[PDB]
């Protein structure tokens, strides 16, 4: 019971920092997809594995 | 006048269980069309497409296919103070707050382009609050490097 | 009728299995040729040279002979936005991007140079997309210190 609680409390945690981490991603780099003529400068494109 | 020859083919018509419910525009290489604006597009090669929509800017942007680019209309981040052409009448810019004469806004409607004097588009419109005699618009625009949703007090999103 | 000169002065032939390849080019003291262009120069006291290479700009280059550098076409680094005159027409330069009326260039065609209005040498022509109506061209072009290359996506590399 104390190890299926415990791992399940590490998945969830692990869970909560890859969508914290994927949800600003997301808040960052959605305005350049949006705005028609832009580009994302290439630094942050390299930090934040921009696709392009 | 003339900017009619670029929206009649910049617009797409959204339509939704048979009746049109606004518009998306071929802008740059990006088709924009508002998020309020529910159904599907009037053109399979647009609505076979993936949608990077937002909330924060009531936005949804897809790079448009090889051909249709041929189309899309050419955008501009100046927003000098002056005049500006849209489909129901002249818009007139003042201070960031473009506005329209009451009444030429209409449900719907929204993701028309507006054109500035030399038919470039300048920004998207979403709606328009009652401001008296002369609604000011809720239009979405964008500057050198980011979309900038503009929104007055008072809104509705005809 | 202008470029007619530059033109010939700068233009050589690659021609292979009876047909004319695609074409290489004088430019200040370099001959270009693209990379894909596969073939044999025209001219001995250019296919005798070695040459750089780049699979990532799709760009040869060699020094010239001190002969062929009187005949080697003037260069510049400026787009200013407008339109262009190249062999088959005037490119049109909207938005920093080059593009033509499709079916101008032809399959092959590839490694002519494109003009500024003063008869400079600005831009190397790839393929192009097959953009419509409004083919646009992958391009090599250089700025004071560095070669570039602008490739449109849905390229055909003619």
């Amino acid at each position: 019971a104390a190890v299926s609680g415990a791992s399940l409390m590490a998945l969830l945690t692990l869970a909560a920092t890859c969508c914290m981490l994927a949800t600003a991603r997301r808040k960052c780099l959605t305005p350049y997809a949006l705005t028609p003529g832009a580009v994302v400068p290439l630094t942050l494109g390299l930090l934040c594995c921009a696709p392009r | 006048r003339m900017c009619m020859k670029i929206e009649n083919d910049c617009i797409f018509e959204v339509k939704l269980d048979g009746k049109v419910t606004g518009y998306a525009c071929l802008v740059g290489d990006k088709v924009m069309k508002p998020a309020h604006v529910k159904g599907t597009i009037d053109n399979p090669d647009l609505a076979k497409l993936t949608y990077k929509k937002s909330s924060k800017y009531d936005l949804e942007c897809a790079q448009i296919p090889v051909h249709m680019k041929s189309d899309a209309s050419k955008y501009t981040h100046e927003k000098p103070e002056g005049h500006y052409n849209w489909h129901h009448g002249a818009v007139q810019y003042s201070g960031g707050r473009f506005t329209i004469p009451t009444g030429a806004g209409k449900p719907g409607d929204s993701g028309r382009p507006i054109f500035d004097n030399k038919g470039r588009v300048v920004a998207i419109v979403l709606g328009g609050a009652n401001e008296g005699a002369r609604t000011a618009l809720s239009v979405v625009t964008w500057t050198k490097d980011m979309v900038t949703r503009v929104t007055p007090e008072g809104t509705e999103e005809w």
